[PDB]
């Protein structure tokens, strides 16, 4: 039903200076937190203000566990420079994420810890939460590390207990931003591309949360190869767009219809291009 | 504070 | 390393309407590494004012970005989106297509 997520890419740069840690966090599709270590005060600060409310303590805390979490992947970069045998001169990237799914009541529907060495998979924590999938051989020495933590345990209580505390803390304070459904406001759009072939595009506007399908058929047959979509896109005020859009002949528009389904709406919407 | 580890 | 090649979407927030204010979006998504340079272009020129999203990624762990800027359209002026990336061999512009 709802997600919280935390996000953080580690960026080395040699001879520039010491690595870049900037670090996300988001409530579904909607961004309440940033640490960037770049910054003159690097401390957590919000990007929403349902979460501005939080006392000293949280800020504290928040700013706590991303500086320490900074310190921890520039630690890892230099072990995994050495681990993979690479030259000191590259810039490499680790990027991490966990976070918790929370079901309609209240309980905990997946868990989430896992990292990403140059935008491949590392290591992952697996759907029982007590146990660990190692990319390659090098992984290992970080798998034999948790196992010896116990870490899995110890997240596993985190992802049960205070992750799913969380959530519901940020859902109740940001209530109006958090617990929407904006349905999508569609439309059909013409545009000839020659004198025998014209384009159909399904269009989609304001929507949250940003997941959408949009899906062509010609005479109820829906034309999965043929349909050129584009990455969902943020429109800046907290909806998103898409489109969708298929070359079909002309004269031939109407046995075409699109199908929009989104969690906004009472139920999918059918649409012709209307001439 | 306390946060994830990786080695 | 891995590369992939940012997708680069130019659109406006709100349909576009002459003299009525709005925000112009350059999207661009699906990259890696991180390093990018996104600006957007006036007229063939460099707009001073412009904001950015904070870095996040996908659950493929390519790298997405917001670069926006407040904007009143007008019917002679051309916007577009000039993006630069360790895949591109030459600075990418993507010019802003207002029927759409």
């Amino acid at each position: 039903s709802h997600s919280l997520r935390y996000f953080s890419t580690a960026v080395s740069r040699p001879g520039r200076g010491e690595p870049r840690y900037i670090a996300v966090e988001y409530v579904d599709d909607t961004q309440f937190l940033r640490f960037d270590s770049d910054a003159a005060i690097p401390r957590m600060e919000p990007r929403e203000p349902w979460v501005e409310q939080e006392g000293p303590q949280y800020w504290e805390w928040t700013t706590g566990y991303a500086k320490a979490n900074a310190q921890t992947d520039r630690v890892a970069l230099r072990n995994l420079l050495r681990r993979y045998n690479q030259s000191e001169a590259g810039s490499h990237t680790l990027q991490g994420m966990n976070g918790c799914d929370m079901g309609p009541d209240g309980r905990l529907l997946r868990g989430y810890h896992q990292h990403a060495y140059d935008g491949k998979d590392y290591i992952s924590l697996n759907e029982d939460l007590r146990s660990w999938t190692a990319a390659d051989t090098v992984a290992q020495i970080t798998q034999r590390f948790y196992e010896a933590e116990e870490y899995a345990e110890e997240f596993r209580t985190y992802l049960e207990g205070e992750c799913l505390e969380l959530l519901r803390r940020y859902l109740e304070n940001g209530k109006e931003t958090l617990q929407r459904a904006d349905p999508p406001k569609a439309h059909v759009a013409h545009h000839p591309i020659s004198d025998h072939e014209a384009t159909l595009r399904c269009w989609a506007l304001g929507f949250y949360p940003a997941e959408i399908t949009l899906t062509w058929q010609r005479d109820g047959e829906e034309q999965t190869q043929d349909t050129e979509l584009v990455e969902t896109r943020p429109a800046g005020d907290g909806t998103f767009q898409k489109w969708a859009a298929v070359v079909v002949p002309s004269g031939e528009e109407q046995r075409y219809t699109c199908h929009v389904q989104h969690e906004g709406l009472p139920q999918p919407l059918i649409l012709r291009w209307e001439q | 504070i306390l946060r994830w580890e990786q080695d | 390393p891995i590369q992939r090649t940012p997708k680069i979407q130019v659109y406006s927030r709100h349909p576009a309407e002459n003299g009525k204010s709005n925000f112009l979006n350059c999207y661009v998504s699906g990259f890696h590494p991180s390093d990018i340079e996104v600006d957007l272009l006036k007229n063939g020129e460099r707009i001073e004012k412009v904001e950015h999203s904070d870095l996040s990624f996908s659950k493929d762990w390519s790298f997405y970005l917001l670069y926006y800027t407040e904007f009143t359209p007008t019917e002679k002026d051309e916007y577009a989106c000039r993006v630069n990336h360790v895949t591109l061999s030459q600075p990418k512009i993507v010019k802003w297509d207002r029927d759409m």
